[PDB]
């Protein structure tokens, strides 16, 4: 699902700016 | 027309009482800027209780005033570090904001000062944490909660646009939950007063509208484009560019196209697809009718807009308060101390401060 592929991105938690 | 006679007057006399308000709100904000506010408390005031936030930025720590036993959130910023970042510009600037503006879903700074080795910055405490966790505890906002949030969004950055002020830095992770469930908005890093165009590379890149990965000069439409953004992951959980790793997204990003979730409703796809809008020249938010393409679309259409600003909207969800100075919604830290230190730190660059 697309939901699952975020969950395998990794980039779930809090976010860094660049 | 989409409109009858009394509604079409309704509406017309609301924009014009919304430019009037900001005219005034501009005026009163000019005042503050030029004669900032300054050395107006001192550490030996207030207790340390816990750390609520850690990171580049320096620490944030829960603290309560001596003599009023009330609560606040003190940012506690390292002059050395803050240095050796090169943030001084930033920081002096994120102060001078927030002394300046005065608005129900911005952070209120009650007090600042400094001394051998720190900057502080005193502020009220919100104590029902970051959108982010309730949003990964709950998994996604139902679309008239994530409308309440949006709301109070598209008023604030109406607010700060208005002051010609560039925002930058929205996400869920920068909005926190007050104690009636509505939004403050703390972190002013990246704002910037742009009458016209602006040039730097910031913001976080799930959020970076296409002009500014695409490295363009560009204005405040990309405020709109990140709305889109948190919009969409508020609804669905997710965001709507999503890889392993950043040059991925931004692939996706500038693309022009973007996918939905089947439970979104074809109001909310419509208003994201006119947020989510590669091409300025018909991005909601920065045409002709400037925000009021968003405040009088569809998906908006059950929201009164005066009454979120008075807060006179019951919240559809209230974050659990066992009390004052209750921290169970934020994290926890490792408490390292505040050393201050006998010789005077960087005092030329703060002088301002
Ligand atoms: O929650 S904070 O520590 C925080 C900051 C400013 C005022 C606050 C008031 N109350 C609680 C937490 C507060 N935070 C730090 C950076 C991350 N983005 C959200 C703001
Ligand atoms: C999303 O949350 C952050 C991290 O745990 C990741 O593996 C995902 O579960």
């Amino acid at each position: 699902t697309t939901y699952a592929d975020f969950i395998a991105s990794g980039r779930t938690g809090r976010r860094d700016a660049i | 027309g989409h409109m009858g006679n009394a509604a079409a007057a309704k509406k017309g006399s609301e924009q014009e009482s919304v430019k009037e308000f900001l005219a005034k709100a501009k005026e009163e904000f000019l005042k503050k800027w030029e004669s900032p506010s300054q050395n107006t408390a001192q550490l030996d005031h207030f207790d340390r209780i816990k750390t609520l936030g850690t990171g580049s930025f320096g620490r944030v720590m829960l603290v309560k005033h001596k003599e009023t036993g009330n609560h606040y959130a003190m940012k506690i910023l390292d002059k050395q570090k803050v240095v050796k970042l090169k943030q001084i510009e930033h920081t002096l600037n994120e102060k001078r904001i927030l002394q300046a503006v005065n608005f129900p879903f911005l952070v209120k700074l009650e007090f600042s000062f400094k001394d051998n080795s720190n900057l502080y910055m005193v502020m009220e405490y919100v104590p029902g944490g970051e959108m982010f966790s309730h949003l990964r505890r709950i998994g996604r906002f139902s679309e008239p909660h994530a409308r309440f949030y949006a709301a109070q969004i598209v008023l604030t950055f109406e607010y700060l646009h208005s002051l010609d002020l560039i925002y930058r830095d929205l996400k869920p992770e920068n909005l926190l939950i007050d104690q009636q469930g509505y939004i403050q908005v703390t972190d002013f890093g990246f704002a910037k007063r742009v009458k016209g165009r602006t040039w730097t590379l910031c913001g976080t890149p799930e959020y970076l509208a296409p002009e500014i990965i695409l490295s363009k000069g560009y204005n405040k439409a990309v405020d709109w484009w990140a709305l889109g953004v948190l919009i969409y992951e508020m609804a669905a959980g997710y965001p709507p560019f999503f890889a392993d790793q950043p040059i991925q997204i931004y692939e996706k990003i500038v693309s022009g196209k973007v996918r939905f979730p089947s439970h979104f409703s074809s109001d909310l796809k419509d208003l994201l697809r006119n947020l989510l809008q590669v091409d300025l020249t018909k991005r909601f938010g920065n045409l002709k009718n400037g925000v009021n393409d968003i405040k009088n679309h569809k998906w908006f259409a059950t929201t009164d807009w005066i009454a979120i600003y008075q807060r006179k909207v019951e919240a559809p969800f209230i974050p659990k308060f066992k009390g004052p100075g209750d921290t169970s919604n934020f994290d926890d830290y490792e408490e390292e101390e505040i050393r201050v230190s006998i010789n005077e730190k960087c005092g030329k660059e703060f002088t301002e401060f």
